RNA sequence: ACAUUUAACUAAAACCCCUACGCAUUUAUAUAGAGGAGACAAGUCGUAACAUGGUAAGUGUACUGGAAAGUGCACUUGGACGAACC
RNA sequence: CCCCACUAUGCUUAGCCCUAAACCUCAACAGUUAAAUCAACAAAACUGCUCGCCAGAACACUACGAGCCACAGCUUAAAACUCAAAG
RNA sequence: AUAGGUUUGGUCCUAGCCUUUCUAUUAGCUCUUAGUAAGAUUACACAUGCAAGCAUCCCCGUUCCAGUGAGUUCACCCUCUAAAUCACCACGAUCAAAAGGGACAAGCAUCAAGCACGCAGCAAUGCAGCUCAAAACGCUUAGCCUAGCCACACCCCCACGGGAAACAGCAGUGAUUAACCUUUAGCAAUAAACGAAAGUUUAACUAAGCUAUACUAACCCCAGGGUUGGUCAAUUUCGUGCCAGCCACCGCGGUCACACG
């Protein structure tokens, strides 16, 4: 662009930053609605255990439960965090192990 | 690279090298220059090179430029008293124009020195305060004085936690 | 930049100013005192402990003027506090008295007089302060001449006071720096300064007034 | 001074805004005579 | 000499003469672009009291600040017409000129 | 004092202008004399053709 | 809308109004129902495109067809025409 | 796709519609061929100046709003979700 | 940025995403002492106690300090001139309102027209103008340019009047949130109020209490957390067998896993 044109446009208008699934918050409290498994996208194959929670904001989202073995049931309290599960497209939340009902994975 | 011919003109270093600081009387400077003709080359160079330096040093003076309105280039200064100083600049170089206006309407080097000395007095070495305004924030920085408790724990006798315990 | 007009802020301001002039608390209400508890009922505030004895045993200025035919116009009225403090005669020569009609006994109101303090008479009459205090006394007519008989004392006083140590040293040093060589010591001039007593009557025209909020 | 289309919605609104002004002028002048008449009566 | 108007002397181009005894003048000031460090014209409109209605659209005028504003937007008066549109007198020589050509030679009156 | 010096400078420059303008007319007059001669020949030659 | 004073041998007393606003107006969330786009290890029908892709491809527009698509008209090369004469 | 037949349509007159691979995909004006000539291909590489336009792919020649003789239209023209590529 | 990984069978170009650096909250696991600094998620609702008196009566003060960030171009400059201080009429100086002028956030132009927003005149009244793609008029977002300033003080911008009964003063509680300090002491220091003053008052403030949020210094016995395919410092043997699981990016695991436990 020319100097006249650059003056008329001004500084670049920073594209507004997008708030992810947690809405710019480290963790959200949730209530478990249902527990299911999801098949990953290619080239992976597994039955990855997830759950649907109603977040304190009121939105309902699918959250991956990490670790081997989860005892989560309906109407339980979980703390969710960010971090997408690369396997499952559209699963952008993860249940925190060790907080509220979700307990630490049991050793071996 | 930087856009435009002579990109040096668009640098704070170049803009601060202007030596013409108008007296407070000068309010408006009009530059009438011709775009073609060899007798007006100096005025064209003065508009190209020196108006940015003049404006940078005199932000509150209005500079207005008029092209091809008269057969010859000239400057006119409008002073606060109402006097009009016409400076004919035809055949003069851009340096000569810059020096001429400095002589007749520019503050001398003595006047500028004095103003700078008045600014020096605003910041007092002895004043303690934030780093933006003062050299030192607290007396504890001065060597010999009791150091800050954050860095050197004070003697237990000088701490109020134990001035009360010893008493009761 | 065009400020949105705030019209209720101006309406209330005028209304308040008016009500303060129509429902103003009268001198009777403001300066009434309950002698059993020595508290002002309107404000519901206790009087100073040091003022309790005087309030019980003394009368207000217009309490004395209430019984006089023309509210003691042109009559000398002293104060117990002055009689105790100063030997020299101190009194107000009454010039105008505006009594409060709302008072049942006409014992409250405002008075203007000429102040004579410690045998020194003011040139012009000004409003008397502390008119509501239980401190005033009426000078009997037969005793007025004797009460006002005072001889002027000598006014000789110290006119020059030495500068404080550091100031003097700086002044002297400045003389020598500028080339002035004088053996005289710098001296402040205190003749212009006049230290009045703390109990000297102040101006009652610039004094405020208690507000209307009744208890 | 300006090059912008004068489409239908603009033409209609501008015509009305001129009528509203013309009417407001007339009503403001009819609130000049009425005020003058009342003042004259007091005397 | 003491006036509440901020701009005391300003030169501008007359752009409108539709108000009675008021000339609408466009005044341009050079403002530094902080990023590009290049000066670009910034223009501001001033209403100038023209008692004699002598201003024509396109002429350059000198405005003097009035002691106090005479109207909501009229803060200046017409002090001088620096260049009349199409009728410029060369200040250097004092001869009538049409652009960059003399209409009367400067040598006519020696 | 500086305003008087400026006015004197403008007057000196005016004298130099007058000198320069006088020389340019002399050169203008000559060029215009030769153009008129050429033009007159062209007109005459063209007028003869039309006759 | 409205109100024009008392009092005066020092100087004071008197003063106190009523109208707005709701299913009006502005924006947004929710949706009986109706659809789109994307995602998605191994579904069905055909084979439109990529080679002259087996009718060269595509653009605009129009009509037509289960579906990719077909055809008309003009335009494009982001196709080719085998590069002396036979 | 090939063959035959025939219509809207291609033409004229009078109004609309306002799109294209409207692309020579290479903007207008003024110069230059010396340096570093120069990613690749294409139609060698650059300078001054001005205006227009562009900031990952897809969603999208789309949705909504606005304008329009257009009413299955044109112009302007997004976002959410998704991806780690697209080119 | 001194850059790095990642498009493909491969190369070059362009390009996005991500890694490595430094902070601030929160979660997991974990924790020894000392000094210092800092310290509700929410302008949501609040039990209880305290936070403004002084003083010979009148006045003065409670309009300050402390608190909050809802709203938001009142903060800066010039002109002008109140209140206030210089014991008082001066005096000018200092300080600083109202008023006049100028300047001064962010995103959106799919907010493009606003709709009376101008001027003249002593007035009457006349004239039809004024702002705007150099962004008017609108919508949305946000306390700011931090020796600090601006704004608010339960709500109706205001507070005559209505709703109605107020901790955005200190400590504390409820609800809410990923977000979690004591219902301590003292007016001895400084600041403020009052007094002519000795002095009195102050949840301002000072000295403590609580908490790895941070800094500094130690520590005789006392170390944990994460990671170990590449980017990127660092894995032995088994178990599991595209399962269970892991992954910031690229990717690992379908019988010999340095990638999972
Ligand atoms: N839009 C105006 O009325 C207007 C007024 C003054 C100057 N301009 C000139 O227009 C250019 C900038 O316009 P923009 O980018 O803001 O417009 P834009 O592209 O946003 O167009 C919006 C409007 O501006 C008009 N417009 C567009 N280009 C114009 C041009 N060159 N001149 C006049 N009108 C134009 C359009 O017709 C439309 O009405 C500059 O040359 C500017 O000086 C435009
Ligand atoms: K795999
Ligand atoms: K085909
Ligand atoms: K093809
Ligand atoms: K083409
Ligand atoms: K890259
Ligand atoms: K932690
Ligand atoms: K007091
Ligand atoms: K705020
Ligand atoms: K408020
Ligand atoms: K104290
Ligand atoms: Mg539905
Ligand atoms: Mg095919
Ligand atoms: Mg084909
Ligand atoms: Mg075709
Ligand atoms: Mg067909
Ligand atoms: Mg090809
Ligand atoms: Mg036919
Ligand atoms: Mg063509
Ligand atoms: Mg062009
Ligand atoms: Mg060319
Ligand atoms: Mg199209
Ligand atoms: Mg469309
Ligand atoms: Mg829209
Ligand atoms: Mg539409
Ligand atoms: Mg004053
Ligand atoms: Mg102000
Ligand atoms: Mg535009
Ligand atoms: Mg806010
Ligand atoms: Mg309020
Ligand atoms: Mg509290
Ligand atoms: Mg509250
Ligand atoms: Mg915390
Ligand atoms: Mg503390
Ligand atoms: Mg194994
Ligand atoms: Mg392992």
């Amino acid at each position: 662009a020319t100097l006249n044109q650059m003056h008329r446009l001004g500084p670049p208008k920073r594209p507004p930053r997008k708030l992810g699934p947690t809405e710019g918050r480290p963790q959200l409290k949730g209530v478990v609605l249902c527990t299911f498994t999801r098949k990953p996208k290619k080239p992976n194959s597994a039955n990855r255990k997830c759950c649907r929670v109603r977040l304190s904001t009121g939105r309902e989202a699918v959250c991956f439960i990490p670790g081997e073995g989860h005892t989560l049931q309906e109407h339980q309290i979980v703390l969710v965090e960010g971090g997408r599960t690369q396997d499952l497209p559209g699963v952008k939340l993860t249940v925190v192990r060790g907080k509220y009902d979700c307990g630490h994975v049991q050793k071996k | 690279p930087m856009k435009g011919r002579f990109p040096i003109r668009r640098t704070l270093q170049y803009l601060s090298q202007g030596n013409v600081v108008f007296k407070d009387s000068v309010k408006v400077m009009t530059v009438n220059y011709n775009t073609h003709g060899e007798l007006g080359e100096g005025a064209r160079k003065f508009v190209f090179f020196n108006i940015p330096q003049i404006q940078y040093k005199n932000p509150w003076v209005q500079i207005m430029m008029f092209k091809n309105m008269t057969p010859s280039p000239f400057l006119r200064f409008y002073l606060d008293s109402g006097e009009q100083v016409l400076v004919d600049v035809e055949t003069k170089s851009n340096k000569e124009i810059m020096e001429h206006i400095r002589k007749i309407l520019g503050k001398n080097e003595e006047t500028l020195r004095e103003e700078e000395e008045e600014k020096k007095q605003l910041s007092h070495p002895a004043n303690f305060g934030p780093r933006k305004y003062c050299l030192r924030e607290c007396i504890c920085e001065v060597e010999g004085q009791v150091p800050c408790p954050s860095l050197v724990p004070l003697p237990k006798e000088m701490r109020g936690k134990y001035k009360a315990a010893l008493k009761a | 930049k065009k400020v949105r007009p705030r019209l209720i802020a101006e309406l209330a301001r005028r209304v308040r100013a008016l009500r303060e002039q129509l429902n103003r608390p009268r001198d009777s209400q403001l300066y009434a005192v309950d002698y059993e508890t020595l508290t002002r009922p309107f404000s519901g505030r206790r009087l100073p402990v040091r003022a309790w004895a005087d309030v019980r045993r003394e009368s207000r200025l217009l309490q004395l003027l209430g019984r006089l035919p023309l509210f003691g116009l042109g009559r000398l009225v002293t104060r117990k506090s002055w009689l105790w403090q100063h030997d020299e005669p101190c009194y107000w020569r009454l010039t105008r008295v505006r009594p409060d009609y709302t008072a049942q006994n006409l014992d409250h109101g405002k008075a203007w007089g000429i102040l004579t303090f410690k045998g020194k008479t003011e040139s012009e009459a000004r409003e008397i302060e502390h008119v509501m205090y239980h401190d005033w006394r009426l000078v009997p007519k037969h005793e007025e001449e004797a009460f006002t008989a005072f001889t002027p004392a000598p006014e000789d006083s110290l006119a020059s006071v030495p500068y404080p140590p550091l100031l003097r040293a700086m002044i002297i040093a400045e003389r020598q720096k500028n080339g002035d060589t004088s053996t005289e010591e710098p001296m402040l001039n205190v003749q212009r300064i006049r230290m009045e007593p703390w109990d000297y009557p102040a101006k009652q025209e610039d004094k405020g007034r208690a507000k209307g909020t009744p208890v | 001074l300006y090059y912008r289309r004068a489409h239908r919605r603009f033409v209609t609104k501008k015509a009305l805004c001129i009528r509203v002004f013309q009417e407001t002028q007339k009503l403001k002048k009819r609130r000049r005579a009425l005020k003058a008449a009342a003042a004259a009566q007091k005397q | 000499v003491r006036s509440s108007v901020h701009a005391r002397w300003i030169v501008g181009k007359v752009i409108g003469t539709k108000m009675q005894k008021t000339a609408k003048v466009r005044v341009t000031r050079l403002v530094l672009d902080p990023y590009l460090l290049k000066y670009f014209n910034k223009r501001k409109t001033y209403f100038a009291h023209d008692a004699l209605q002598q201003c024509t659209v396109g002429d350059i005028v000198l405005l003097r600040a009035l002691p106090v504003p005479r109207a909501k937007h009229v803060k200046h008066e017409l002090a001088e017409i620096v260049f009349k549109v199409g009728k410029v007198i060369d200040p250097v020589t004092g001869k009538p000129c049409a652009g960059t050509t003399y209409l009367e030679s400067p040598l006519s009156s020696e | 004092e500086l305003m008087a010096w400026n006015q004197a400078e403008n007057r000196r420059l005016h004298e130099l202008r007058i000198a320069r303008l006088r020389q340019e007319e002399r050169e203008q007059e000559q060029r215009q004399a030769l153009e008129q001669a050429r033009k007159a020949e062209e007109v005459q030659a063209w007028a003869q053709r039309k006759e």
